[PDB]
């Protein structure tokens, strides 16, 4: 058995949080050069926010291993600055040791670390303003959602995707009362448009069902019913045949089916829609002849993409043929079968305004990755502006928040003093780390920059303006637009510390020879 | 997982695709002189290739930057229709150009900014150097015979290419509407030598039904079809077929034989002359075809189906959803005709007269398949030489002209980027030394004096490379199409770049 | 970074010079043969490269690349065979040197590429025309030049069947190139040197025919590439496997079919049936076959399909995979169809005139034994090569790497007025020429360096008023006792060469 | 190159190693040292302040710190560990930047930035005091004196320190009044009460017995010639093979210096500085007999300096051959006294020399050589603090203390700044701090406790207030009864300041050929 005392720990402890959150140092700010990821199979792929990476990456280490738990939350509410907690929790740590190197308990520091961040998210609190509405909000949304996918899909984005995407959210957005989350947004990715192409949705979007083209292909209404039964007579997604003993019982086998059909059918008609979603699949021969009959339906439908529309419609699937009503059958204020691209088969588009426990903007794509990049860039955003249209507040910074905070809680270690004149001192050192260390990345001198934002806190304070996180000619927060939600920063400050603290908790190291599984 | 930084992966961002470049640049242009390819799974099996893409292959490549080059070499290679060897060497180049200068701590960021609009700097210039060459059609004659010999020189045909540097370019004369890969139709058949390689002015049916259905039909109204005479298609008449007994063999046997006869008389009330089958055609049909006067080919080639159809301007039988409704081919003549040593149902008098079969003729099929696929690569840009007439000075000259464009911009803009702009126009005089190395002729020389002559602004005198000096780009044959260059010039303009972007990499194997 | 390539490329050469060293000693009849115990650990006698290269080979792609080159003399010429190999790492010895000396791989290439055709064309003017249209001539020059060479034996006699094949199948006064696509060469176990003779249609492997007329004239020739059977369990007789009256019944399924499916192969007819080996079969339905025969056609089974390949074209039996494809052009028409298990021992049916496309000659090679068989095919082939070759190439040229001696004077002489920059290239290009005949100087044994140089100017004097006579082995007119070879094993190994010395310049 | 990179890493190496464990500063603390030497030599060592100056070192980033050594105490007299223990906090900073990746010219210029705004702040805290009254010079010697070897003799040694610098005292303040004026004089026998302020030139001149240069009318002359004789000055016609010849011309060699040293008594001057320079010998071992026969006091090639002090002090020069009697050049002394305490010891004493307002002689006296020793060094830097508030006037703390108050409110200023330097200069303020911790540092086991906390309790005791380390306790430093003029550190921060960046100003090291 080992045990790897203290130091010997700390010493294992910052093996990680210098590299690993170097790697998103080097990777800070859309400057910051990407993080592509080789598989466990060799295959590679470009990676930001790194708890991507980091699931990506395989941990051999416990920080590492934790760091991924720590990234979560954060690409979870506020679904950016994943990349700026890792390094900021990577940094401090790297201060913090050195106080033990200075001999400094990693108990006090915490502590006076702990309210370090507790005076910096009131200074936080301070920057930008802590409220945007609809009218305004959306531009410097349209700019976030652009600039996440004008930073990490395309270079401008797009302004159906920027828009497309900030609607989504506050489609629901304004069903939470003023609030969302996730699962109530969706984004379904199918490639073969362009990522420009991004249809938002209510609800469902999913490829119609039909046989012959010359037998009508249609959505009936706006309205849609749903059936876990037939519409068309149900097979359970397997093998099932029609078969007949006599050249007229081929003639008696059809009009089973048309009526069959129309048996379906007249229940399905009369109770609202007339329009199928049928999990089983049926033959493609009498569903042209359904077609035929009238008022397709659509089979072969997953067993979870049945529910998918019940709910969201705020109806239900249909779980027998016998028991059938509108509730059990869907409701949706759009229904209709809509070609997805030129590529391929109509998507059936429902788009539920009879309700939606899920809005889901589906996008079209050129290729899968940047679909994906898209898809990859989007729910960054999306949980951005999720924080804010839950509580709209943002700050300026990423330039300016860390050299704000990094002013005054060092400031604040003057008139702190003792245990924690070091802390609050040396805690906010990692704050200035990350906008300089951004610019680290950047071609622009990370000293350099920092001295001059530096300045400008002499000048000017939880400024509008900034560092150029984009590279730029101007180095602002607002001539930039650059920003997150004061709740992101702040979100941000709780989990750097809260890792600073996390590798004191116990007196515990001692392991069977295992630390790590 | 196994994180490969910055640098480390840098150098492995460079490790595969700087080496890469060394084969590539090798056998960059025809003096560029090949790479052995060693199958390390098949014997030690030797190949020998002045292609990168087979290199691409044979050993694989590990090295993701040098593996993402072989996108770009491929997409490269397929989109221009060449630039195989070049766009790589081309991302190799600057890569190494970059590698000193990162090593000289400069960031990608730095860098790859420099390169960007650089990579712009030579559009313009570029955009300049595109010179339109086949605005007129006696030009488009010689412009397409100037990028005719260019896309199979580095493509690996060095023999029948004059052959074929002839053929392609009246296949693609004639088009003009557009250029069509479509209504020319692509055969390549054995018998006869390589430079007896053949264009059928019609379409062609390398099929043949024989004198099982007339072989000679004049002013023939072609039913295209894929309507089965056997397997007999949807709109199916009849009950769906049943075994329920020993003897029931007989009725079934009856029953398709109406369901034939059926498409038979249906498809003989197109009153069609020739009958060409997508799929095949039974004895019972066949022998009514046969006895209609009408010939039926059986099995027709898919897209010679439509081929057939477009350039007859017939239409296809829409899988006998049609049943009279699909509308007739008439060529003047369906003659099965032996050309090489093979007879084939030649169609001539079809609706197109841009659409031409070229019927390439084997020796051997392993010089032949690979004589229309590299053929195929110059009608790429053919095609596109068709919608753009246009030239850029070949042999590293428009390089050189794009050089001091980016070496003066770099001057012009200079700053971070002209940090990065200068190794940029590095690579662009970095092309000329290769074809002139591959030449074996002192590059500093033939560039410098191309740098004197650009620097004199002479992009109408280049590095000729046949010979290798420094010379005229008059069209000498020596001049490209301005739409190789532009792709060319860009995935490894920009991959090189994204490639410095991907720093922090993550191998999880 | 072209560094590794050169590396390489030395790596390449040098196993390229080297195995093509080796046989610089067996090189010629007066080279030594060697005994070579192989990975099997036995025993292995040859002279000629080719064989020897092959029979032990390790894998160097150079090596792998020269016994091919090694191969293509022997494939293209089927003559000159040891000489391919020999002139390689000669001209690779001023090539690495070159190399050294600096001179670009692109350039010695298209050097001594371009240098390549002013060799054989001051050879050309070496060259000395014979008579291809005179069949005499032929065999007089030929078998001269074969007795330039080791094998008069049956030669001396097989040269009246040879150069007379060849003759047959003959059409132009040129002679052109004729490959022995029309010559078949067929043993039989008995027989004689004398009984080994040319036959005007292709003898039949065996005749196999069981019920089938020992003989049918005027033969429609079958040709049978499908099964003769019906489906298969147990047996061509289709056999479920539980009680002895459903295998007794369903014989009524099988017998009739190979009944019906050979009552088809009559309903077109056939005289001969072509049946390659029932292992190039499926299987074939003796049941079929019995009633086959039975209906009287006239079969020969057990015949290779390559056979069939050189008998579906040379008398043009198109070939039969189907009974759709029994048609009288398909089924091939023969004047005679006979079977001679006589004039020695063995059995084949003598297809002895036909309708043939390209004349067509079949050979049946006969002796004392397999041996004498054997020789006598080794004493054709020769004869069947060096005659294609000798009417390939109008003019006849005298050997011994004399016309070298000749030619490496003339190059390098020219070389100098050549100038450039391959001037040094195009002088060592013919110097290596010089060294190949010096090696035979030193097989036959003499001093390999005194000699060829002296001939050198000997071959400035006269051309030849001397050159390297392997019975003499020394300073000769090589026409006085005519060492003499068709121009092409001289084109040949150097046309070769240079290209597969070439690549490797070009190769990385 | 990489040599550039390391070496300057390697001064940071070898010299930062250094500078460090020179803070044990003050304290009982840490174990006593038996040093075998670099080439063996077991010596007993403690004290660090001249333990500097005693420390033999190698490379040239170490021994800059011996330099470092040397250039305070000179100075100020005060203060030998302050110049050197800071340079520990200096490179404390300077590598951080370089691992900051901050130029060595910025951390250069680091350097000056933190001393201007360093030299602002010690002056901002530190009390002036009035180096003209006897009072604070009394004050800042009685610290001093308090922190010198006597406590008990810096009582009388104040005035003869306070006393002394009042003679040589310019008008007002100003940098001047140095102890090379000052001329101490050890002297054997008496006490330390019984140690002397001088006003005048006295000489540490030891010459033959006693009454010799007691009169009055006794000039004390310089000559650079020495007395005639034949086999001294003049000649000699008979040669010396025989000891008989040895002895009429060493006899007419004594009586004619007998007539000279006559002339040496009638000149009014009762001491002769007889040059070292030898003539043939110059002057005779027979004539320094005569010349002390006259009570006139020479000592065989007189010590050089009383040379000097006789010019520089009372204007002596050189006169005409005795034979020639003397010019008088030799200056104005009406008495020179050679004083016996306990009828003992040799000190020529010139009274009624002529002083320029200056060279004060303190004759430090005792009857042991430690007992000189307590006062002589004692005095020497209450003459010094003295001198130290003339120089530069006020009064900082002492030990380091003061320090951590100008770190604090120079870490102000590396907030003000809002340069890179701003950094720097804070890299640099509070690595000021790890002075008191470390003086407290080197005596025991169970370490931590009162380190950080020897930092933290000055920022909690805020900008005006610290901990004292000499009394213990936190208060207003500067007046604990803890003192150094505000010249010590001033003069201390400035030097280390000014070596280091040479250190930068390396761009690498070289060996001469």
């Amino acid at each position: 058995k080992s045990r790897l005392m203290g130091l010997e720990a700390l010493k294992s402890h910052i093996m990680a949080a210098k590299a690993v959150a170097n790697t998103m140092r080097t990777s800070l700010g859309p400057n910051g050069l990407d993080k592509m990821m080789v598989d466990k199979d060799g295959d590679v792929t470009v990676t930001n926010d790194g708890a991507t990476i980091l699931s990506m990456m395989d941990v051999d280490h416990q920080i590492a291993k934790l760091m991924v738990e720590l990234s979560k939350s954060q690409d979870d509410e506020i679904g950016d600055g994943t990349t700026g907690v890792v390094v900021l929790a990577g940094a401090l740590l790297e201060e913090a040791e050195q106080l033990l190197d200075r001999g400094i308990h990693p108990i006090r520091i915490a502590d006076g670390y702990e309210q370090a961040a507790r005076v910096a998210i009131e200074h936080l609190d301070k920057i930008s303003d802590s409220v945007l509405v609809d009218i305004k909000d959306t531009e410097p949304l349209i700019q976030t959602a652009k600039t996440t996918l004008g930073s990490k899909v395309v270079n401008s984005c797009h302004r159906q995707m920027a828009e497309i995407a900030v609607n989504a959210v506050l489609t629901v957005a304004d069903m939470e009362r003023r609030d969302v989350d996730f699962e109530l947004i969706k984004v379904e990715g199918k490639v073969g448009g362009r990522l420009e192409d991004t249809k938002l949705i209510k609800g469902v979007i999913v490829d119609k069902d039909f046989s012959h083209p010359q037998m009508p292909k249609k959505v009936e209404d706006a309205k849609i019913a749903i059936l876990t039964c037939p519409f068309e007579p149900p097979k359970p997604k397997t093998k099932h045949k029609l078969d007949v003993t006599s050249v007229e019982d081929y003639k008696a086998l059809q009009k089973y089916e048309k009526e069959k059909f129309e048996e379906m059918i007249q229940q399905i008609k009369e109770t609202g829609a007339n329009l199928a979603i049928c999990q089983w699949g049926f033959d493609d021969e009498a569903n042209h002849l359904l077609l035929q009959n009238n008022l397709p339906a659509v089979r072969w439908v997953g067993g979870p993409e049945i529910e998918l529309i019940a709910i969201a419609t705020g109806g239900r699937i249909v779980p027998r043929f016998s028991e059938l009503t509108a509730e059990k059958l869907g409701f949706a204020g759009l229904v209709q079968e809509i070609s997805f691209g030129t590529t391929k088969d109509k998507m059936l588009v429902i788009e539920q305004c009879k309700n939606s426990r899920a809005v889901t903007i589906f996008i079209r794509g050129g290729n899968k990755m940047i679909i994906e990049e898209a898809k990859r860039s989007l729910h960054d955003a999306l949980c951005v502006i999720r924080n804010l249209i839950r509580d709209n507040r943002v700050v300026y910074g990423g330039g300016a928040a860390e050299i704000s905070c990094a002013l005054a809680v060092s400031q604040e270690a003057d008139k702190c003093p003792t245990l924690e004149q070091y802390a609050m001192r040396a805690f906010a050192d990692a704050l200035e780390v990350i906008p300089m260390a951004l610019s680290e990345n950047s071609g622009m001198n990370p000293i350099q920059t920092m001295t001059e934002v530096r300045a400008r806190q002499v000048k000017e304070m939880n400024p509008a303006l900034g560092i150029d996180c984009l590279h730029k000619g101007t180095n602002d927060m607002k001539q930039q637009h650059v920003i997150e939600t004061l709740i992101g920063k702040k979100q941000q400050i709780s989990l750097a510390t809260q890792m600073v603290r996390m590798i004191l908790k116990i007196d515990d190291i001692r392991k069977p020879g295992e630390s790590e599984e | 997982a196994d994180e490969e930084r910055a640098e480390t992966a840098r150098l492995t961002s460079f490790i595969g695709a700087i080496a890469i470049g060394d084969l590539v640049k090798s056998t960059l242009g025809p003096k560029g002189m090949d790479k052995i390819l060693l199958s390390s799974g098949r014997d030690a099996s030797l190949m020998v290739t002045n292609d990168g893409a087979t290199i691409l292959k044979n050993i694989g490549v590990d090295n993701p930057a040098a593996k993402v080059l072989v996108d770009m070499s491929r997409v490269q290679d397929d989109e221009v229709g060449d630039g195989t060897t070049s766009v790589t060497v081309l991302a190799a180049e600057l890569l190494r150009e970059a590698e000193s200068l990162i090593a000289k701590k400069i960031h990608p960021q730095t860098i790859i900014a420099g390169w960007r609009e650089a990579t712009k700097a030579a559009r313009e210039a570029l955009l300049s150097s595109a010179v339109d060459h086949g605005s007129d059609e006696v030009k488009f004659r010689q412009d397409l015979m100037n990028i005719a010999g260019t896309t199979l020189s580095s493509k690996l045909l060095t023999h029948h290419k004059d052959h074929f540097t002839k053929l392609a370019v009246e296949a693609v004369l004639r088009l003009k509407g557009s250029g069509n890969l479509e209504a020319i139709h692509i055969i390549k058949k054995l018998g006869g030598s390589l430079a007896d390689s053949y264009l059928d002015e019609g379409f062609l049916l390398d099929k043949k039904i024989g004198v099982n259905q007339p072989k000679r039909i004049e002013n023939a109204k072609i039913l295209i079809a894929n309507t089965g005479m056997d397997t007999d298609k949807i709109k199916i008449f009849g009950s769906r077929v049943r075994v329920d007994s020993t003897a029931k063999v007989a009725e079934i046997e009856h029953a398709e034989k109406e369901k034939m006869k059926e498409k038979v008389e249906r498809i003989l009330k197109h009153g069609i002359n020739c009958f060409i089958n997508r799929q095949l055609i039974y004895n019972y049909p066949e022998q009514l075809f046969g006895a209609a006067g009408v010939m039926a080919i059986e099995h027709a080639d898919f897209a010679g189906v439509e081929r057939l159809a477009l350039v007859t301007g017939g239409e296809i039988a829409s899988t006998f959803d049609h049943p009279e409704l699909v509308k007739l081919g008439s060529c003047k003549l369906i003659e099965e005709v032996m050309i090489g040593e093979d007879k084939l149902i030649h169609f001539s008098g079809v609706a197109l007269g841009e659409a031409c079969t070229i019927v390439l003729r084997g020796a051997t099929q392993q010089i032949l398949d690979e004589a229309e696929r590299s053929l195929h690569d110059a009608l790429c840009v053919l095609a596109q030489t068709v919608k753009d007439s246009r030239t850029v000075y070949g042999g590293g000259c428009s390089e050189m002209l794009m050089a001091h464009a980016v070496t003066q911009l770099a001057n012009r803009t200079p700053g971070k980027e002209a940090v990065a702009m200068e190794s940029y126009a590095k690579a662009l005089r970095m092309l000329p030394t290769i074809i002139a190395d591959n030449a074996g002729y002192d590059s500093a020389d033939l560039v410098a004096q191309l740098r004197a002559a650009h620097s004199e602004g002479n992009t109408t005198a280049g590095l000729d490379m046949r010979e290798g000096t420094i010379g005229d780009m008059a069209i000498l044959g020596i001049t490209e199409s301005f739409q190789v260059k532009r792709q060319v010039l860009l995935s490894a303009a920009e991959a090189a770049e994204v490639i410095l972007r991907v720093d922090n990499i993550i191998k999880a194997a | 970074d072209r560094d590794k390539p050169a590396q390489i490329r030395f790596s390449n050469i040098s196993a390229a010079k080297a195995v093509a060293d080796a046989i610089r000693t067996s090189l010629g009849p007066k080279g030594m043969d060697k005994m070579i115990q192989d990975g099997k650990g036995d025993v292995t006698i040859t002279n000629d490269g080719a064989t020897i290269l092959k029979q032990m080979q390790v894998l160097h792609p150079a090596a792998r690349m020269l016994v091919e080159l090694s191969k293509a003399q022997d494939i293209e010429a089927g003559d000159g065979t040891t000489s391919v190999v020999i002139i390689a790492g000669s001209l690779l010895d001023s090539c690495t040197k070159l190399l050294q000396k600096g001179i670009h791989p692109t350039i010695i290439s298209e050097s001594f590429q371009k240098a390549l055709e002013k060799g054989i064309e001051i050879l050309t003017d070496m060259s000395r025309p014979v008579e291809l249209s005179d069949r005499e001539t032929l065999l007089n020059s030929a078998t001269t030049s074969l007795n330039s060479k080791v094998v008069s034996q049956y030669s001396s006699l097989l040269s009246p069947m040879s150069v007379n094949a060849v003759m047959k199948v003959i059409d132009p006064a040129t002679a052109t190139s004729v490959d022995l696509r029309d010559i078949k060469i067929v043993k039989k176990l008995g027989g004689t040197i004398d009984d080994c003779e040319l036959v005007e249609g292709l003898v039949l492997t065996q005749k196999v025919s069981n019920s089938g007329i020992t003989r049918v004239e005027k033969a429609k020739i079958g040709l049978i590439q499908f099964c003769l059977s019906a489906p298969k369990t147990d047996m061509d007789n289709q056999i479920v496997v539980s009680d002895y009256a459903q295998m007794d019944r369903v014989l009524r399924e099988e017998r009739a079919y190979i009944l019906n499916l050979v009552k088809q192969i009559k309903k077109t007819g056939c005289n001969v049936l072509l049946i390659q080996k029932s292992i190039l079969r499926d299987a074939l339905s003796d049941l079929a076959l019995h009633f086959l025969n039975k209906m009287k056609i006239m079969v020969i089974k057990d015949i290779e399909r390559e056979d069939i390949e050189f008998i579906c074209k040379t008398i043009g039996t198109k070939p039969v995979a189907h009974i759709d494809q029994f048609t009288a052009d398909m089924l091939g028409s023969a004047e005679l169809a006979e079977e001679v298990n006589l004039n020695g021992s063995g059995k084949l049916l003598k297809i002895t005139g036909c309708a043939s496309p390209g004349k067509t000659v079949t050979i049946v090679v006969r002796g004392s034994n397999k041996l004498v068989i054997e020789e006598a095919e080794r004493s054709i082939h020769d004869a069947l090569c060096v005659i294609r070759c000798l009417v390939k190439k109008r003019a006849l040229i005298a050997g011994g790497g004399a016309p070298e001696i000749e030619l490496a004077l003339r190059l390098t002489e020219y070389s100098r007025t050549l100038s450039g920059m391959e001037s040094y290239c195009v002088r060592a290009f013919a110097d290596a020429m010089e060294v190949i005949p010096s090696t035979l100087a030193e097989n036959a044994g003499l001093n390999p360096i005194s000699t060829v140089t002296e001939l050198r100017n000997r071959h400035a004097q006269g051309e030849k008023t001397a050159g390297i006579n392997v019975r003499k082995g020394g300073i000769s007119n090589i026409l006085e006792e005519l060492v003499v070879q068709p121009l092409l094993v001289s084109v040949s190994a150097l046309t070769l060469a240079t290209e597969t010395v070439r690549s490797i310049l070009k190769i990385d």
